[PDB]
């Protein structure tokens, strides 16, 4: 499942949805994390792959997992505005105000990137 | 006993069985080598140990792939290189210590910086080429 793990966190990264599928499918650990501390979770979150997103969650991905950085996959999906996958996170459990290393919530990014939507998303969901 | 066991001797008569190997020894089964030149996944040797190279190094011919199990000891990238490590892909705005990282493959694949401006990716390192 280590082997399966590295080869997980590329297709994540990559957003090979089928990729991670099957390598869930076959036991890939879910939790792995690369060089930054990034998990699966992460790297689907950044590059906005929404059902990769829901079939790490879906395989047991800790929604809360931190990077090197003390970012939380919700975190990564404010900064860049995946705002239904910012939904889909908090659906499953991750902490709304849950903080990075300069004290900030998901809120807090919204809002210093003018992205009202996610400001709003966040009021009404929390 | 197996003949891949050494001298020693071992508990049962297979290759996962010995006492201590021979040669070489992959998830405590003895085997006459790695996989260094030739097979799936390849592999380096660490106290007389077959460890797999990390999946985004290309696998080599009549050379070895890589020197230890890290993305940054691959002899060559299969994909793109980002710094010292073989990725599958440049960054998607993946948080680093100061935010989100874009960038893009060059025609080496090698991964460069995005323009200070860029939010959703570029192509180029210049500001038109955002996106």
């Amino acid at each position: 499942g280590s082997d399966l793990g590295k080869k997980l966190l590329e297709a994540a990264r990559a957003g090979q949805d089928d990729e991670v599928r099957i390598l869930m499918a076959n036991g890939a650990d879910v939790n792995a994390f690369d060089h930054n501390g990034s998990t699966p979770l992460h790297l689907a979150a950044a590059i906005g792959h929404l059902e990769i997103v829901e079939v790490l969650l879906k395989y047991g991905a800790d929604v809360n997992a931190e990077d090197n950085w003390g970012n939380t996959p919700l975190h990564q999906a404010a900064w860049v505005g995946h705002l239904e996958i910012v939904e889909v996170l908090l659906k499953n459990g991750a902490d709304v105000n849950a903080q990075d290393k300069f004290g900030k919530t998901a809120f807090d990014i919204s809002i210093d990137n003018g992205n009202e939507d996610l400001a709003e998303i966040l009021q009404k969901l929390n | 006993c197996d003949p891949l066991c050494s001298s020693g001797g071992c508990w049962g008569p297979g290759p996962g069985q010995c006492l201590s190997c021979r040669n070489y020894s992959r998830g405590g089964v003895c085997v006459t080598h790695c996989n260094f030149l030739n097979g799936e996944p390849r592999e380096f040797a660490h106290e007389a140990e077959c460890f797999s190279c990390h999946p985004e190094c290309q696998p080599m011919e009549g050379t070895a792939t890589c020197n230890g199990s890290g993305s940054d000891t691959c002899a060559q990238c299969a994909h793109f290189r980002d710094g010292p490590h073989c990725v599958s892909s440049c960054p998607h705005g993946v948080l680093g210590a100061k935010g989100p990282i874009y960038k893009y493959p060059d025609v080496q694949n090698e991964c460069r910086p995005c323009h200070e401006n860029c939010t959703q990716g570029c192509k180029g390192p210049e500001l038109q080429d955002c996106l």
